[PDB]
């Protein structure tokens, strides 16, 4: 029972995603080179990758129905707290179970857990990250469910600093109902089974990954040697 | 703490 409004929301989010996700990964040539041979050797390349992703996340969030109507302060707060989570979600499109790596076109842009450690992160984060990616890939989400989950993740009213939490919850409830109705009406069993519950559980997992990444980000960023290798956008969004 | 790059990316 997907209403025209609900299909319209899906159409907007699908178009927003296709405008902001380049599955050819053509722009990876413009990043600083990945060097695999402190020696945070992958930090230049992955900082540019993450910085590039944040740009796409902002472009996607701006096209979420209702998001652009929020105040600038709330839009900023919502993007700052959700960016790391949306990055983890959108990277699942490139995540592969053949090898538990992120396959972005070529061997140069094939990222395993060694690259996340050569970006400065321990396995306090890498282990839950791979488990999240695997459990998310096993959901075999429709592209419609994938973009709705990203959108729902961004417009969460419980983010710190939100002013119009009821307006944010208004948007999210419409995306939530659209996702629920999409699963009932368009996702065939047995994949549909408890799909909404599993997808919302992934938002809880992302909160934990958000917390672990932040504590590791602040410890990495505290050393100016590492902060020098980040980008200005990364420093603005993730913090100084 | 103020975010001019994020804001101009939001127009
Ligand atoms: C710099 C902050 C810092 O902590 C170091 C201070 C490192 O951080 C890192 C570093 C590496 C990784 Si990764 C699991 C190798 C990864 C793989 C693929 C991918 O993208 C594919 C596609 O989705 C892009 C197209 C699009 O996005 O349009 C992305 C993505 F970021 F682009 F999404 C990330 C994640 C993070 C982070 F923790 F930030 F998530």
């Amino acid at each position: 029972k997907l209403s025209e409004e609900q299909q319209h929301i899906i159409a907007i989010l699908l178009d927003a995603h296709h405008k902001t996700y380049d599955p050819t990964y053509a722009d990876f040539r413009d990043f600083r080179p990945p060097v695999r041979m402190s020696p945070l050797s992958m930090l230049p390349h992955l900082a540019d990758l993450v910085s590039y992703s944040i740009q796409k996340v902002i472009g996607f969030a701006k096209m979420i129905p209702g998001f652009r109507d929020l105040t600038s302060d709330d839009q900023i707060v919502l993007l700052k707290s959700s960016a790391i989570e949306v990055i983890m979600l959108r990277s699942n499109q490139s995540f592969t179970m053949d090898d538990m790596s992120w396959d972005c076109g070529s061997q140069d842009y094939k990222y395993d857990v060694t690259d996340v450690s050569k970006a400065g992160h321990t396995l306090e984060l890498i282990e839950p990250l791979i488990k999240f990616q695997v459990g998310l890939k096993k959901l075999n989400l429709h592209e419609e469910e994938h973009v709705l989950l990203m959108a729902i993740c961004i417009v969460s009213p419980d983010r710190p600093g939100v002013q119009d939490a009821k307006l944010v919850e208004a948007i999210q409830d419409r995306l939530s109902n659209t996702l629920q109705t999409y699963i009932r009406c368009r996702h065939p069993p047995p994949g549909s089974h408890q799909l909404y519950a599993k997808m919302i559980q992934k938002l809880a997992d992302l909160r934990s990954l958000n917390e672990e990444h932040s504590k590791q980000y602040r410890s990495l960023s505290f050393q100016p040697e590492n902060s020098m290798k980040l980008t200005p956008l990364v420093l603005e969004v993730f913090g100084n | 703490k103020n975010h001019p790059m994020l804001m101009n990316l939001l127009k």
